[PDB]
């Protein structure tokens, strides 16, 4: 699907106010600092993107896997369902609702229990505890805690558009499209429409290999003030990378995470 | 796994389709996409009838998924609307509602060639079917399997005589484009296109065009039929018909000889439609061999058939008594 942005449930229901998020987090604050609680984020996003690539399926799946997982916990706290259950659910159906497909039982818990226990060791060092149950569950769960909204608008697109229209694609289009990716390390796609992230990582792309554009951006009728926003959220998840030391604090910060509660 | 507290509460909330609904023994539809019941609710509210739609097998197939997913989005007049998804979490049943259609074009068609269909009702669906389509293709949706059956009429109340497209998650290949029976890979607008044609030359004739008698994409006697009645494509008419992947079976199985007294204006003059009608010259340019070169769903909307009398209605039935019966419980 490529509809109207304007008329989507995406832009009516999943584009939230930043005070209402910062609300709704409190929740998981008490055991986590705001520092610890954009750390996890990066890493389950980070764990989201090692799923995709390993089961070898396109951006726009992992991207919209990303988004599933980032609008349940905007709503839900940390312990109502184990991120770690949630990350390849979200794959799941994101690779359902993209036209991939289904991903077999065996590759979808295969893919979990390499990517973990490869690239993610530091921070979990006991195998991948769910079983294919677990993943059609918290799916059942994943889909009625979203209002079914599964059609999400990624900043790729436009970007594309955007890039091609200025006539720069050879030089600016693979830092702006990296910068994208790196955007999912916030909570961007939650705030701003897709059209809007694209410009802001195109502008930074601009900066960054010192090209005038100027001109181009002041012939778009915009609100810069937006682009700007999203522009020193941008700067601001560089200096977080920088002082962020994932493989050293993540084992700690997964610790002090509030868990299920079990039946009693 | 999960949260105890979490999973309680919403199972306390969480509103079951058997609690709102009474639809025990009320079947009146069955397929490939599941089973479609028509309803009512078990609180007094209203009184309407809703169609209660049964996902075939357990969870999120990628029919339900393609479903619930663009329907969340889709708001147009002639493609149905979904009111409410229910999750059964007991047996991992998937429900879909909207308001009940009391009519389809399979019924509406089967009525009347039992007999042995009005102009403006004619005129007025393909209008409603081609609106439905184009706001569709507007947002790069592709139908893939338009027919009678899935293109629903509005009863009696608030949208009477109203055309609504139905199934959203995509044996006979009547309405299927010569294209895909030659192996091209991809849906495109030009075949949801082709199945329009099918739909107008059966609402025309009360008999599907491309009737043919019952895994790979080569059709032989389905496409033997469609040269039967269009005939065998010159190459000018279709040049890249050599591009595809079954033209060397094409060429082995037929002879264009076979088709030389072949064509639609021969077809449809058996049917009593003149080859000079606005309605001839439509459905020609919407069954045009050649995908590139068949009409848009916009092209069509704007076809001076529109303008010619009556022009077409919202109300398909245009305040007359619907002869159709009520659809039975199976
Ligand atoms: C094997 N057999 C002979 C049959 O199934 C006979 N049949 C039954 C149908 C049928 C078609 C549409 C609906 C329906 C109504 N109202 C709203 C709907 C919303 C979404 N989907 C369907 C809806 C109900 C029944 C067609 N043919």
């Amino acid at each position: 699907m490529a509809g109207n942005f304007w008329q989507s449930s995406h832009y009516l229901q999943w584009i939230l106010d930043k005070q209402d998020l910062l609300k709704e987090r409190q929740k998981d604050l008490k055991f986590l600092s705001e520092e610890e609680y954009w750390k996890l984020q990066i890493f389950f996003t980070n764990v989201i993107q090692a799923l995709g690539e390993h089961l070898k399926l396109r951006q726009q799946v992992i991207a919209t896997a990303t988004v599933y997982f980032k609008r349940f916990y905007a709503r839900y706290s940390l312990k109502s369902i184990d991120p770690v259950l949630m990350a390849p659910t979200c794959v799941f159906l994101a690779s359902k609702v993209e036209e991939f497909g289904v991903v077999s039982n065996t590759r979808l818990i295969a893919a979990a229990t390499s990517v973990l226990k490869t690239r993610f060791s530091y921070a979990f060092p006991k195998e991948f505890p769910y079983r294919m149950n677990h993943i059609l569950e918290c799916e059942f769960y994943l889909l009625e805690l979203m209002d079914c909204c599964l059609i999400v608008y990624h900043p790729y697109r436009p970007l594309l558009q955007y890039v091609q229209d200025m006539g720069q694609e050879d030089m600016l289009l693979p830092l702006a499209w990296r910068i994208v990716n790196d955007t999912y390390r916030t909570d961007l796609c939650l705030l701003y429409p897709p059209f809007m992230i694209a410009l802001a990582c195109l502008h930074v792309a601009c900066v960054v290999q010192q090209k005038d554009a100027r001109q181009w951006f002041a012939e778009l009728s915009v609100d810069m003030e937006k682009i700007l926003e999203i522009i020193r959220v941008i700067l601001k998840l560089y200096e977080q990378w920088k002082n962020f030391d994932e493989r050293k604090e993540m084992a700690t910060i997964l610790s002090k995470m509030p868990k299920p509660k079990p039946p009693p | 796994s999960m949260d105890y507290d979490f999973k309680v509460k919403l199972s306390s909330e969480r509103e079951r389709v058997e609690d709102l609904f009474e639809y025990e023994g009320c079947k009146v539809g069955r397929g490939t996409y599941g089973h479609v019941y028509k309803a009512k609710r078990k609180d007094g509210k209203d009184d309407k009838d809703y169609a209660l739609k049964q996902i075939e097998g357990t969870g999120i197939s990628m029919s339900a998924c393609r479903e619930i997913a663009l329907l969340r989005e889709l708001k147009h007049p002639n493609v149905i609307s979904l009111q409410k998804v229910f999750l059964s979490h007991a047996d991992r049943k998937v429900w879909l509602l909207f308001d009940y259609a009391e009519h389809d074009l399979w019924h509406i068609i089967k009525f009347h060639r039992a007999s042995k269909l009005p102009r403006g009702m004619v005129k007025s669906l393909l209008y409603q079917i081609l609106d439905g389509i184009h706001y569709l293709h507007a947002n790069w949706v592709l139908h893939r399997d338009l027919k009678p059956a899935n293109i629903l009429v509005m009863g009696e109340g608030p949208e009477r005589g109203r055309v609504k497209i139905a199934d959203m998650g995509f044996v006979t290949f009547w309405y299927r484009a010569p294209e895909l029976l030659l192996g091209a890979r991809h849906y495109t607008k030009a075949i949801d296109i082709w199945a329009i044609g099918c739909i107008f030359a059966e609402l025309l004739t009360s008999e599907p065009i491309f009737h043919c008698r019952q895994s790979n994409p080569y059709h032989h006697d389905q496409l033997d039929r469609i040269f039967n009645v269009m005939g065998f494509p010159a190459d000018k008419d279709w040049e890249d018909i050599k591009k595809m992947p079954e033209h060397s079976t094409l060429m082995k199985d037929f002879r264009r000889n076979t088709y030389t007294n072949c064509s639609l204006i021969k077809y449809m003059e058996k049917h009593k439609v003149k080859p000079d009608s606005k309605a001839f010259h439509l459905l020609q340019k919407l069954l045009t061999m050649d995908p590139i070169k068949r009409i848009t769903s916009e092209q069509a909307m704007q076809d001076p058939y529109f303008l010619e009398d009556p022009l077409p209605t919202s109300d398909v039935f245009a305040g007359c008594q619907i002869p159709y019966p009520k659809r039975e419980f199976l």
